């Protein structure tokens, strides 16, 4: 009953999950590979003492 | 090996494993079974004859 | 819980479109790849597709009978 | 001569029920029955 539709929408999820699994890496690498620098006016961060 | 700066995605990845193990309501369901597998016996024990 | 039959804001038909979006997402492309290959250009029809969820399926799954 | 026929809960199998009798399916046997549509005149306007 589930094998057209019911089956391809899985697929299709199962894949797009490990794609974006992938495609979060991937970014996460890249970020950390452009560490020149960083000079953003939007940002703060609190330093006690 | 530690893990430098490649965090936020290894940050969901553990919350996601415990959502997994443990669902939302998991408290519930721990308090009725533990009520139901020691403290009804607890009860009819302790009373006495 | 079905893909609708027109795009509230533009009008747009895109309810014959969930099938081949599906089909092009899985074959390779990405989704912002795949709406523009389906011809979406303004961005009020694209989230016709992008967040519409699919509930049909599951309430497939509670067939009557057999 | 309508004998009211019902539908099965589980069976989806069809039953005749008259007025004072048990509520129960033909076969197997369940508590549960869903009615048939009306034959009324159903039109809607698609607006
Ligand atoms: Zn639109
Ligand atoms: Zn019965």
């Amino acid at each position: 009953q589930r094998t057209k539709n019911i089956s391809a929408i899985s697929y299709i999820n199962q894949r797009n999950r490990e794609w974006n699994i992938v495609e979060s890496e991937k970014a996460l690498v890249a970020e950390s590979h452009n560490m020149k620098n960083q000079q953003m006016d939007p940002f703060t961060r609190r330093q006690c003492k | 090996e530690i893990t430098p700066d490649l965090w936020q995605e290894a940050c969901w990845i553990v919350i996601s494993s415990y959502f997994d193990e443990k669902g939302l309501v998991r408290q519930q369901l721990d308090s009725f079974d533990e009520f139901i597998q020691m403290s009804v016996q607890r009860i009819v024990e302790d009373a006495p004859p | 819980m079905i893909i609708p039959v027109r795009c509230f804001t533009c009008g747009k038909i895109v309810g014959n479109k969930w099938e081949a979006y599906l089909g092009l997402l899985q074959a390779e492309y990405t989704e912002g790849d795949a709406l523009d290959a389906l011809g979406l250009k303004r961005y009020c029809c694209r989230r016709m597709l992008l967040a519409h969820v699919d509930l049909i399926e599951k309430l497939l799954n509670y067939a009557p009978l057999e | 001569q309508q004998p009211m026929i019902y539908i099965c809960g589980e069976c989806h199998t069809e039953n005749e029920i008259k007025s004072r009798d048990p509520i129960r399916c033909r076969e197997c046997g369940y508590r549960i029955m869903y009615k048939k549509r009306t034959k009324r005149l159903v039109v809607f306007d698609a607006r």
